[PDB]
């Protein structure tokens, strides 16, 4: 995949796939207990471009062993929460060779980040 | 418990962040750690991974490095050691 | 160009891997590393960045602790950096 992934969790959430072509972003719950993203945010970072943040619902649930994937405006897909949310204001995640997702809750503290890498 | 640089600190991954950003510590002793050569954030980490999480020996050789008293020595480790649980 | 080793540590943070973990780094130069003290993977990795991540310097340290060759050394070294810029 000329990809190479580094991924590091420390809450009950990881940055479970990151697209190579900037379509969606899709996170697991990893914990046998749900937990509450109310304001959370994800962060993207791609090379030098200016950071793109996404911001949860004040009120939104993932429960243990479920999946939230949030996709871009030029993905097509379709809406449908909780599973399935689309970035309407933002076409695409980006591309590039320096690629990091961050998953931060709502006290701005980063509990989950996966970058992928490539030559 | 901790004050708004502490928790700044502990947020996000050092990456660059100066010797002035730790918690505990200020003007003078940042300037004096980057005097001694501890000029970056990530420097004064592997010292502290050296002595192996230690906080006597840590809160020791942060003395004799820069003269601090407790109250930094103790902010410094704590962060540094918050830190380390969090990402490390 | 890398052994698998080497992606294995790159890919997730180190935590408290043994010192065995890193990429040519095999039993005898983990018993001798383990004996000299540095009986963990982050305390080389502190080790590591106390010498600012210089290559040479590193590389020396790592030979005059252990006895490692070369291409172990090169290995390790190149390990560690790749992991302090994927993760720190």
């Amino acid at each position: 995949s000329s990809f190479s992934q580094h991924a590091r969790t420390s809450g009950r959430v990881a940055v479970e796939e990151v697209d190579e072509e900037g379509k969606f972003v899709r996170l697991r719950n990893k914990s046998n207990e749900d937990q509450s993203m109310g304001n959370w945010q994800i962060k993207r970072q791609n090379g030098d471009d200016p950071l793109l943040t996404y911001r949860f619902p004040p009120k939104f649930t993932l429960k243990a062993g479920q999946v939230v994937t949030i996709w871009a405006a030029g993905a097509g897909a379709t809406h449908s929460p909780p599973t399935d949310l689309v970035w309407k204001a933002q076409n695409t995640w980006g591309c590039g060779n320096s690629l990091r997702t961050a998953l931060i809750n709502s006290t701005g503290e980063e509990v989950a980040m996966r970058k992928l890498v490539r030559s | 418990t901790t004050s708004q640089k502490h928790r700044d600190f502990v947020a996000e991954p050092m990456g660059e962040k100066p010797v002035g950003s730790l918690a505990g510590i200020g003007e003078v002793l940042g300037k004096k750690l980057e005097e001694r050569g501890f000029d970056k954030a990530y420097v004064v980490l592997g010292q502290f991974l050296v002595l192996k999480k230690d906080e006597d020996l840590f809160r020791e050789w942060l003395k004799d490095t820069c003269g601090a008293n407790a109250k930094q020595s103790r902010d410094c480790f704590g962060c540094l050691r918050e830190w380390c649980d969090a990402f490390l």
